[PDB]
């Protein structure tokens, strides 16, 4: 299979996920 | 042709059928009786095509 | 008396009736 | 009410018959080029009249006609 | 008029029959009229199918279903599934039409003329839904009638003409059953048989002795149970484990009818004994096996089998899915372990070889009576399941009191402790 | 405070995080069994002799497939409608080879679905609300029972049931179209109208409410009723087609006056069905 | 195998009995309004 | 190794279900 | 041919309705 | 085929089976008379 | 008050129906599109373009009438009634398939007029025009299927002919040649549509079954019911209805992108690793491979007659079979 | 007596249709009960008698 298939899947999984988690964390810290 | 690709077939075309190096020359086909027939070319649509060598007059000779 | 609604009703009904007659006529074709 | 009834009674069946006769008298076949049931093929003209050229399509149909 | 409007009942016209819940006389009239409808349909359809009957064509080719039911019971049939005369069918249809006339008269009479609420006229016929004893007794009486009916069917099978047994020698023949099965071990083996392909629950009955004995047993039980219901009270736990209202009884009946409809579909689609293939046409299994055997006959005439998963001799191809199918025209060519090839070499009597092709053509353009019955009654059974759910839920809620909506100021969810 | 009473008050209690109830008592084990076996047999499971011809077909992830192409293959053609419990099997490897996991999954799953409907009713009762969510839920239930149970019953074997996989579903759809011409069956047209119209009405209702919120009850009744009725109809259509009562057929309809046949779109559709069918039917 | 079959049968019977006795145990008194 | 990618995404989905069910902020 | 009896029944029904409808 | 005595009444039977449907339709006609009150 | 203000007020005046400025584009175009379809089904045949009998005069059924697409030789010619093809001859215009172009183009402008109409009505009433944004999805589907797809192909001949069985032919053609079911965007479209139906059904049932005994339903009871039955529930009404709006529209847009992809044969037709692994050994058989075989069969058995203009001649020997 | 039998059945159909029309009106509205009740019950009795007569007249 594509050697970049796993990398593309991983980055697709990760980047929006870390974005959303960062937004939620900097929301919840605030009152 | 740009109408023979795919959405997730990635990379350059040479990653596909490979890189060309030489043209084998125009081929011509003959049957037992010596009649000169031709192969019908695959249109853009078909992913696979049935090979059919037909007489120029429109009669299928071999396949 | 030529209200816009009159126009609309007729623009619908006239061809509708004509085509209904035509289709009925086709039904009796052998 | 009552008044329009006269007009519709006089007219609507006339329109119905208009469509009826438009089909029955065979006018539709000429108007729309639709073949008569015998015009699909001659006694042996079983080939299909398919257009092969964009530029002279109407004349080619005239040949097919 | 009064009570026939939305204001005086609370039910819209589209739920008009709901108004009949507590009007005993008119409700009884509606039931009687509806029974008249059913029997009118029976008689009318019988007369229609007789009027369009054609003696040369088979029933299943001809396309008759009410006639096949009578043919199974043997009214005017002969050996090998041949009619002798369509007169008894006419007799049955006419009787049903007359009975429908009488029932319709009674229904109209109670609907309009007779008393509206029997409670005013008398007390045996005046009943209220929430009277548990009265409902028990009525259920018992009707159970007794059903039991008499079942025993009547058994008596017909034993003394009056019998039934068309398609396991009689040389093709089917009308027979009178003389040795009913009564061993209880057989009955338990039938009940506790797997509903799956591992046998068949009750659909797997293949001889008529078991059918007649089963009807005998059930009629006896129905009469006994009716007497028991008349003579006793509902137990305390029974009184505490049900809902006692008209709609609840309707929902229970709906559930029972849904179950019966599914079972009837199973019977008509998998059974070739109590639905003789001579009349309803071959089952899907019978059609596939007949096709396989006819092809084998042709291939043996001009100069295919295999092993079962358990290792017997079965046919090959798709038809392996019907490896365990048993049939009258195929049973003589059996063996201890599957149909032997040697038997198929020289044991095919002419009538079996004719039945094979006759069934191969009519595989269920052409739609078998089995297809009609199966599809219609599967759809009916599913919708009756839906109705069972609807009415059971409504009965439970109405008995509880929250049927017409949640109460704004005493809402129950507002008092529960939050789960988070 | 009898031990039995304490147990009953535990199960039929509105303070659990998820309501259990008596129907849930059956729902939980059956659903857990189905989920566990589905996961196990979808990750890794041997090839299955779907055609009952000693030739296998693989469908698991560890045997090469991905999510789009993987599936749980239906039980073998030789088994027919026979239940195939593990303890009724010659050998575990053989039992896998005949497709037992499919049977396990579908049976536990169907029992769990019907018990889930019951649980919906039960909790609607326990909370004091009109109990007709279950009636609405009965439509997709009917659809699943059609593809998984009723169609194999009509066809005589579970090998004709729907595969449990994304591509298996499409293969099932195409074979069904080939053998029964479902597109030209009016009930499937009702189902298509049902789903498309349900989406239309959902979009309209959502847009209206969210635009103005910045008999009207009959509106929500119609919302609930329309797609449910259409799904009932299309499930019944599938069920009827399970008994060889196929849809409409207009092939070879118009004929020339002398005796020739003029093609219509229905003939093109029939030829497409012919292609699908002849590619099916390994032998004859 | 034999252990598995026994355990499965016992479980099915137990769960079915639980269902039955639950629904006969006066579960018409669980509604809010009651 | 694709199997690992698929299984990891699936396990993350199941964990998300667990947290979304038992750890949602209380509606009010 | 058979439309006569069907029309007769179609007359029979609503006539039965109408005779009550007069009172 | 009907008994040869009854054959004369063949057309009537031809409309018997579809009679029940009318009853259902009849209901709305009844509810048409009272104006769906 | 100039003529323009008089005209504007006259358009906005209350009637049985509201015209507005949008009406000037919507009503003529919608009416012409509908009339074109009715005429094409009633009288005009496709005997010369597809060699079919797709009209009532021919004796077709309601399920088999179709305003069939123009011939293949015309490419993407607009087929104006006065163009180089028709040259003002109405009969040749009909026979060549110009009714398809007439209907489709006037349909495009009718859809545009309808979206503008919803904008205008929402402007008059004074509420957010979420209805227009919702309707944006159907326009995307229409433009992707009836314009972009035949434009990416050889001719209008490959567009969906306006009908019922013709649309079914289009569906089967798409599966055979583009393997559409395996396209992820079509999968998102299917999920969107089925989820929209699911949302409509359960929302209706919930609102009916949490009615107060007199908005009008117990949101608290509904929330608790779904939380304890399913696990999750909407605790916000605005979110609930915006989600109902959002799901089907998104499904339609995803499917639209899928359809524009296959318009260029940029189709997800196969998985490379599966093809390689099947090439290595013939025992390896999965459902995807059998789907591929079905596609081969459908292509081979449909091409000789569907694309009659190509004069395909495949003998019985080359036709794939399950031997 | 075959023609007699056919005429009898025709009369049976006539009476049956007459009862079909009359019975709902007589039963629903008992405003003219004095003659209506006699009419309807006599029609029923004639119906029963005619059916019983035809029973033997068949053979
Ligand atoms: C209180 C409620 C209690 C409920 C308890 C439920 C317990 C389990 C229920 C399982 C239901 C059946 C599952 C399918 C099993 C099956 O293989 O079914 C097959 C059986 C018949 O089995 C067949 O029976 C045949 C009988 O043939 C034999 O007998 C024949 C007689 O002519 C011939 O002789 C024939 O040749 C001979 O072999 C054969 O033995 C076959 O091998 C055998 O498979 O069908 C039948 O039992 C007919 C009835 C079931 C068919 C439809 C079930 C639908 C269930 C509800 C779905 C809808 C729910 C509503 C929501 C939507
Ligand atoms: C489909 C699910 C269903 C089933 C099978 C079912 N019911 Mg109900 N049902 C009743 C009896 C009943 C009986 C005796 C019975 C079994 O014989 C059933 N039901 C069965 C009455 C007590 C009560 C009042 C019913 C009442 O007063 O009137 C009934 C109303 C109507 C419009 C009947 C017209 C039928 C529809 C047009 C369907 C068309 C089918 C088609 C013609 C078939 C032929 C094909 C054709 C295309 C050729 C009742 C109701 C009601 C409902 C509802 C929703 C149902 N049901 C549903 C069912 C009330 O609101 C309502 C209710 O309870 O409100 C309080
Ligand atoms: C990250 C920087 C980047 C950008 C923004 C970019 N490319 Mg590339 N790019 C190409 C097109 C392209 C287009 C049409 C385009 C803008 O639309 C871009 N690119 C844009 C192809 C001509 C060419 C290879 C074709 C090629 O591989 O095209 C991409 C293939 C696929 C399956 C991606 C399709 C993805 C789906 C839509 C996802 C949507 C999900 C959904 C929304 C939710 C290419 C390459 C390539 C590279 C590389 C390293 C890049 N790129 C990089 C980029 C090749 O190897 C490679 C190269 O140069 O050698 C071959
Ligand atoms: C149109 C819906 C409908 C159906 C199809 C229907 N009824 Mg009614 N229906 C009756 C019989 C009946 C039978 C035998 C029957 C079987 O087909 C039906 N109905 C069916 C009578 C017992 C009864 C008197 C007429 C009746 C009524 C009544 C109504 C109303 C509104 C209805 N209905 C309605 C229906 C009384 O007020 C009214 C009512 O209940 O007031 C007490
Ligand atoms: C033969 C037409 C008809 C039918 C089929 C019929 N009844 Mg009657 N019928 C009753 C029940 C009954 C049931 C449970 C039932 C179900 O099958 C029927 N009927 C059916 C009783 C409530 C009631 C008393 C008869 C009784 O024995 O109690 C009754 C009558 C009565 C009449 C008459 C004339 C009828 N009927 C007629 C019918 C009373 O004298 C008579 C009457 O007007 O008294 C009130
Ligand atoms: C078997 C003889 C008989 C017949 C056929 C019969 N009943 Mg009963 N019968 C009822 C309905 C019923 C219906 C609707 C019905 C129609 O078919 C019948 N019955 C029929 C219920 C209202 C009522 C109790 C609920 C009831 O009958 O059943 C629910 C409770 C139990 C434990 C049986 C179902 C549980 C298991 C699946 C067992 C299945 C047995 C199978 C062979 C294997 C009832 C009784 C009861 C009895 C007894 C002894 C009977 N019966 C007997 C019968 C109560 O104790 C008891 C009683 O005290 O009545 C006063
Ligand atoms: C699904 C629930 C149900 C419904 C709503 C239903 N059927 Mg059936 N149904 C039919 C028509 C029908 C029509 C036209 C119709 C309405 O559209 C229905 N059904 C409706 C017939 C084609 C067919 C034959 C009907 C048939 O033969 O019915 C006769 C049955 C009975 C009890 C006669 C009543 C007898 C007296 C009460 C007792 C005797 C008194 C004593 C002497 C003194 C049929 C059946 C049958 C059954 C069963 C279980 C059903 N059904 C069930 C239903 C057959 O096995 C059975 C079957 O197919 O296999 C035998
Ligand atoms: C706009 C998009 C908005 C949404 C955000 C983005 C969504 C997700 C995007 C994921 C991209 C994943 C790329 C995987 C690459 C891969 O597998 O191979 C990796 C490939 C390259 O592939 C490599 O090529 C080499 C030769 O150069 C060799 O052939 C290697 O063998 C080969 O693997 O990477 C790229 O091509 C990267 C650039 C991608 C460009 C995409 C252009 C098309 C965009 C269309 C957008 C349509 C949006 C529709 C929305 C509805
Ligand atoms: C007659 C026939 C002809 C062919 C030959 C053959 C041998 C097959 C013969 C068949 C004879 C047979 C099979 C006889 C046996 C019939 C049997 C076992 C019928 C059993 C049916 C089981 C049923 C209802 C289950 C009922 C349980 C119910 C309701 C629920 C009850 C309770 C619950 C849990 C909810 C609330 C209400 C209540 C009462 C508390
Ligand atoms: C509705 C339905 C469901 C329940 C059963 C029931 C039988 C009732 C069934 C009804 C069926 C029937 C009989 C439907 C009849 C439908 C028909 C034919 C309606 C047709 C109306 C016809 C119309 C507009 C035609 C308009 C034509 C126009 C502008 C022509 C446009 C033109 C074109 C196309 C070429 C250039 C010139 C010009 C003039 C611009
Ligand atoms: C109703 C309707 C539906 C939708 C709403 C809408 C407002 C449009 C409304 C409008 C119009 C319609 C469809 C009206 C339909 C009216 C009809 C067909 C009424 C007919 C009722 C027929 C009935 C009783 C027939 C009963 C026959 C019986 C006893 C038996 C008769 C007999 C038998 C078979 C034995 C031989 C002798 C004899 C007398 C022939
Ligand atoms: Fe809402």
């Amino acid at each position: 299979v594509n050697d970049l298939g796993a990398i593309a899947t991983a980055l697709f999984v990760f980047i929006p996920c870390v974005f959303l988690i960062l937004l939620y964390a900097q929301t919840a810290s605030r009152g | 042709s740009p109408a023979k690709g795919g959405l997730f077939r990635t990379g350059a075309m040479n990653s596909g059928d490979g890189i060309a190096r030489a043209w084998e020359g125009h081929p011509t086909f003959t049957d037992s009786e010596g009649r000169e027939l031709f192969v019908r070319r695959m249109p853009n649509f078909f992913e696979t095509f049935p090979v059919v060598l037909t007489d120029k007059d429109g009669v299928v000779r071999a396949d | 008396i030529y209200t816009v609604r009159w126009l609309a009703v007729h623009t619908l009904g006239v061809p509708l009736v004509w085509f209904l007659g035509a289709i009925a006529s086709m039904q009796f074709i052998n | 009410s009552i008044r329009y009834w006269i007009i519709h009674t006089i007219t609507v069946p006339m329109l119905f018959l208009a469509g009826w006769l438009f089909v029955s008298t065979g006018l539709a076949y000429d108007v729309f080029g639709t073949p008569r049931p015998n015009e699909y093929f001659d006694q042996a003209r079983q080939g299909l009249p398919l257009v092969t050229d964009r530029y002279e399509g109407k004349q080619q149909i005239d040949e097919f006609t | 008029a009064a009570g026939y409007d939305r204001a005086t009942t609370g039910y819209g016209w589209w739920a008009g029959n709901a108004r009949l819940t507590d009007l005993s006389g008119q409700l009884t009239g509606a039931h009687i009229a509806h029974a008249g409808m059913i029997t009118f349909w029976a008689g009318a359809m019988t007369l229609f199918e007789v009027s369009h009957f054609i003696p040369e064509k088979p029933m299943y080719e001809q396309g008759s279903i009410l006639l096949a039911h009578l043919a199974a019971e043997g009214f005017g049939v002969g050996p090998g599934g041949e009619v002798i005369s369509t007169y008894p069918y006419f007799v049955i249809g006419a009787i049903h039409l007359i009975a429908s006339a009488v029932l319709g008269f009674g229904g109209l009479y109670h609907t309009f003329r007779g008393p509206a609420k029997f409670e005013d006229y008398s007390d045996w016929w005046g009943y209220d839904w929430e009277d548990k004893e009265k409902m028990m007794q009525i259920l018992g009486i009707h159970l007794i009638f059903l039991g008499i009916g079942a025993l009547a069917f058994a008596a017909k099978a034993m003394f009056f003409g019998g039934l068309y047994d398609p396991w009689a020698p040389g093709g089917g023949n009308v027979r009178l059953i003389t040795n009913p099965t009564w061993n209880l071990g057989t009955f338990l083996g039938y009940i506790t048989r797997s509903p799956w392909g591992e046998g068949g629950w009750i659909v797997s009955v293949n001889n008529l002795e078991d059918v007649v004995g089963g009807h005998l047993l059930v009629g006896v039980h129905y009469i006994f149970g009716g007497v028991f219901h008349i003579l006793v009270k509902p137990w305390g736990w029974v009184r505490r484990a049900y809902v006692w209202s008209g709609e609840a009884y309707l929902s229970y009946s709906l559930g029972a009818l849904y179950m019966c409809g599914m079972i009837a579909v199973g019977y008509v689609w998998f059974n070739n004994t109590v639905y003789p293939s001579e009349f309803y046409g071959p089952t899907a299994a019978e059609a596939s096996q007949a096709q396989a055997m006819t092809f084998l006959i042709r291939d043996q005439r001009l100069g295919y089998l295999m092993r079962s998963p358990s290792g017997e001799i079965i046919f090959g191809g798709e038809t392996m899915r019907f490896w365990d199918f048993r049939g009258p025209w195929l049973e003589p060519l059996r063996g201890p372990n599957g149909l032997d090839l040697n038997k198929l070499r020289n044991d095919i009597q002419p009538w079996q070889a004719r039945r094979a092709a006759e069934y191969m053509t009519h595989a269920p353009n052409y739609v078998s009576p089995r297809s009609w019955l199966s599809t219609s009654h599967f759809c009916l059974a599913f919708f009756f399941f839906v109705g069972h759910i609807w009415h059971s839920g409504r009965a439970r809620a109405a008995a509880a009191g929250f049927e017409k909506g949640i109460e704004r100021k005493t809402e129950y969810a507002l008092s529960l402790p939050d789960i988070d | 405070a009898s031990a039995w009473e304490r147990f009953c008050s535990f199960i039929t209690s509105t303070n659990n995080r998820l309501y259990i109830g008596w129907f849930g008592v059956l729902m939980i084990p059956t659903l857990l069994t189905a989920v566990t076996c589905f996961v196990i047999a979808f990750i890794g499971a041997p090839p299955v002799d779907i055609d009952g011809i000693r030739e296998p077909v693989a469908g698991s992830l560890l045997y090469g497939n991905n999510i789009i192409t993987g599936a749980v293959v239906p039980s073998s053609n030789a088994i027919g409608l026979h239940l195939y419990p593990i303890w009724e099997a010659a050998s575990l490897d053989e039992w896998l080879y005949n497709g037992g996991p499919y049977q396990l999954i579908i049976f536990h799953y169907m029992i769990g679905c019907i018990c889930y409907l019951g649980r919906q009713w039960e909790y609607s009762y326990r909370l004091g609300m009109r109990p007709w969510i279950c009636v609405a839920y009965s439509a997709p239930l009917a659809a699943t029972y059609s593809v998984f149970l009723i169609y194999p019953l009509g066809q005589g074997s579970f090998s004709d049931g729907m595969p449990l996989g994304i591509s298996g579903t499409f293969n099932f759809m195409f074979v069904f179209q080939a053998e029964h011409n479902i597109l030209m069956h009016p009930f499937h047209m009702f189902g298509v109208a049902g789903v498309l119209g349900g989406s239309l009405f959902a979009a309209m209702h959502g847009s209206l409410v969210s635009s103005t919120l910045v008999n009207s009850r009959s509106l929500h009744f119609f919302l609930g009723a329309w797609p449910v009725v259409c799904i009932w109809l299309t499930a019944m259509g599938i069920s009827t087609m399970a008994f060889n009562l196929n849809g409409f057929n207009f092939n070879h309809s118009i004929v020339d006056s002398q005796g020739n046949v003029v093609n219509t779109w229905a003939d093109v559709l029939n030829r497409a069905n012919l292609g699908f069918e002849v590619m099916h039917e390994r032998n004859a | 195998m034999a252990i598995l079959k026994f355990v499965t049968y016992a479980w099915i019977i137990f769960v079915i009995s639980l269902f039955f006795f639950g629904f006969i145990s006066s579960d018409t008194t669980r509604n809010p309004k009651a | 190794m694709d199997v690992i990618a698929y299984v990891f995404i699936l396990a993350c989905i199941i964990g998300l279900f667990f947290f979304a069910v038992f750890f949602r902020e209380k509606p009010t | 041919l058979q439309l006569t009896m069907l029309g007769a029944v179609v007359i029979a029904g609503p006539i039965v309705v109408l005779l009550v409808a007069l009172r | 085929k009907l008994p040869e005595a009854f054959s004369v009444f063949s057309p009537i039977v031809d409309v018997m089976p579809v009679i029940p449907l009318f009853f259902l339709a009849l209901a709305f006609v009844w509810q048409a008379a009272v104006g769906f009150k | 008050r100039g003529w323009f203000d008089v005209l504007d007020d006259w358009l906005k005046r209350d009637r049985f129906v509201f015209i507005g400025w949008s009406g000037i584009l919507l009503f003529p175009c919608a009416f012409l599109s509908i009339g074109g379809w009715f005429t094409g089904t009633t009288f005009v045949t496709s005997w010369y373009t597809h060699g079919l009998a797709s009209s009532y005069l021919e004796g077709a059924n309601f399920l088999t009438v179709a305003v069939s697409t123009p011939a293949d030789s015309l490419g993407h010619s607009l087929l104006l009634l006065w163009g180089p093809e028709a040259q003002g001859d109405f009969t040749r215009w009909c026979q060549l398939g110009g009714l398809w172009n007439f209907t489709t183009l006037h349909g495009v402008f009718g859809l545009i007029g309808f979206m503008l109409r919803q904008f205008e009505i929402a402007r008059l009433v004074g509420v957010r025009p979420y209805n227009a944004v919702a309707f944006s999805g159907p326009i995307a589907v229409y433009v992707s299927v009836f314009l972009m797809y035949p434009l990416g192909q050889s001719s209008w001949f490959f567009a969906p002919s306006w009908g019922v069985t013709s649309i079914f032919r289009f569906l089967l053609f798409a599966q055979g040649f583009h393997n559409l079911t395996l396209n992820p965007f079509h999968m998102m479209g299917v999920a969107g549509i089925l989820g929209g139906a699911l949302l409509c059904a359960i929302h209706g049932a919930t609102v009916e079954n949490t009615l107060f005994e007199d908005e009008t339903y117990s949101m608290v009871t509904a929330n608790r019911f779904w939380s304890q039955i399913f696990g999750i529930a909407f605790s916000n009404k605005r979110w609930l209805h915006f989600f109902m709006l959002f799901v089907p529209v998104t499904g339609l847009w995803a499917s639209a992108i899928g359809l524009v992809g296959i318009a260029l044969n940029m189709r997800a037709y196969d998985f490379v690793s599966q093809e390689i692994r099947a090439a290595e050994d013939p025992e390896f058989e999965t459902f995807y491979t059998k789907n591929i075989l079905l596609n081969e069969g459908l292509r081979a058995w449909m091409a000789p007659q569907d694309q009659i203009h190509e004069n395909f001649i495949f003998p019985e020997e080359v036709l794939p079979r399950g031997n | 007596m075959s023609v007699l039998f056919q005429l009898l059945i025709a009369a049976f159909v006539a009476l049956s249709f007459a009862m079909i029309i009359g019975v709902p009106v007589v039963f629903s509205t008992g405003d003219a009960s004095d003659d209506a009740n006699k009419l309807i019950w006599g029609g029923a009795a004639a119906w029963v008698v005619l059916l019983f007569v035809a029973a033997l007249a068949s053979i």
